[PDB]
This record gives structure tokens, C-alpha cells and sequence, in this order.
């Protein structure tokens, strides 16, 4: 599974930048987009895919288990539209 | 946030570090999660998320234009799971 380390890895070798940096960006890159997500904002990132926000109303649920019926209370979650670029890309994938 | 105001952000934040540094290194960091995904590896950041792979079984589709069935083909699609500390600070009705 690909991991923050491996992403630094990847920048050591593919831009030369120190693991230190390397390893900070990552970091950052995930940070900035979380800071935009809670603050209210659209995250588009053209090639990949466009984090959305959708207000959730408070729906009927249960115990999977037992089944005792349990009102799903309401909650803004995050979405995730991948783009028709990435489809094109992981449409022949394999899980390995 | 755009992929470009992605970078804006996060270089004038960083100015230890080259503006033009911080620009192909998060090109390169979508790339390599773009080609993960593609190999059929699933990423996995915590505090962040997870990204995986969900099958779609082969069925006649149509044409929500005309009207005409086409065929449809396997193919799985990019599925991504919203960590803890991502729902916490995103939410903002408890």
C-alpha cells in the first residue's frame, strides 16, 4: 500500500530534493487539502480527482448485529469524484 | 483549491523552499498516486485517507442520450474512504 514514505522515496528519486523536504511536502500536500475541506472549500485537482462536501440529513439506520433500529444522526462528510483521466488509468487494474 | 492554488498556498507558507520546487513535487506526488491506483495497489495515508479499488461487474448499459444498450465491460473504479481526523475537522455539525 503506498504510504507517505514511499511518496517521499519517490521525490528523493525523481527531483533529487532531500528525504527531509521530501518527506515535509507530503505532509503538507495532505494538510493543505484537509485545512480546505474542514474551512468549507472545493478541493479540484485536475488528472485526479475533486474532493466534495455534501451535508448528510440525519437518516434511518440499525445495529447491523442485532438490529435495533438507530436514526443515523446528520453530518457533513467528504466525497471523493475521481476524474475521467484516472478512470482511464485504473479501469485495466488488477488488485495486487 | 485548485491543483494550482494547491501549490500557492503551500509555497508562500514554505519559504525555505523554492516556489518551483514545490510545484513539480506536488505534480509528481498526484502522478505516483495516479499510477499506484493504475498498477492496482491501494495508498493508504493516515490521519488523510485510503484509496481503493472497487470491481464493477459487466452489464448491458445504455445510452441516457438515445436510448441504445451498450456493452459495458468490467473495469474497477477509485474509491476513497475519509480518515478520522479528516470527518472530525471536516464536519461541522456534531
Amino acid at each position: 500500500a503506498l504510504t507517505k514514505a514511499e511518496m517521499s522515496e519517490y521525490l528523493f528519486d525523481k527531483l533529487g530534493l532531500s528525504k527531509r523536504d521530501a518527506k515535509e511536502l507530503v505532509e503538507l500536500f495532505f494538510e493543505e487539502i484537509r485545512r480546505a475541506l474542514e474551512n468549507g472549500e472545493q478541493v479540484k485537482l485536475s488528472g485526479f480527482g475533486n474532493f466534495d462536501l455534501r451535508d448528510k440529513n440525519q437518516r434511518p439506520g440499525r445495529n447491523p448485529k442485532t438490529g435495533e433500529d438507530i436514526p443515523i444522526t446528520a453530518r457533513r462528510v467528504v466525497t471523493f469524484r475521481p476524474g475521467q483521466k484516472l478512470k482511464s488509468r485504473v479501469e485495466n487494474a488488477s488488485p495486487k | 483549491m485548485t491543483k494550482s492554488e494547491l501549490i500557492e498556498r503551500l509555497a508562500t507558507q514554505q519559504s525555505h523552499i523554492p516556489a518551483k520546487t514545490v510545484e513539480d513535487a506536488v505534480k509528481e506526488m498526484l502522478e505516483h498516486m495516479a499510477s499506484t491506483l493504475a498498477q492496482g495497489e491501494r495508498i493508504e495515508i493516515r490521519g488523510f485517507g485510503s484509496f481503493s479499488l472497487h470491481y464493477r461487474a459487466p452489464r448491458t448499459g445504455r445510452n441516457p442520450k438515445t436510448g441504445d444498450k451498450v456493452e459495458l465491460e468490467g473495469k474497477y473504479v477509485p474509491h476513497f474512504k475519509p480518515g478520522k481526523e479528516l470527518r472530525d475537522r471536516a464536519n461541522i455539525y456534531g
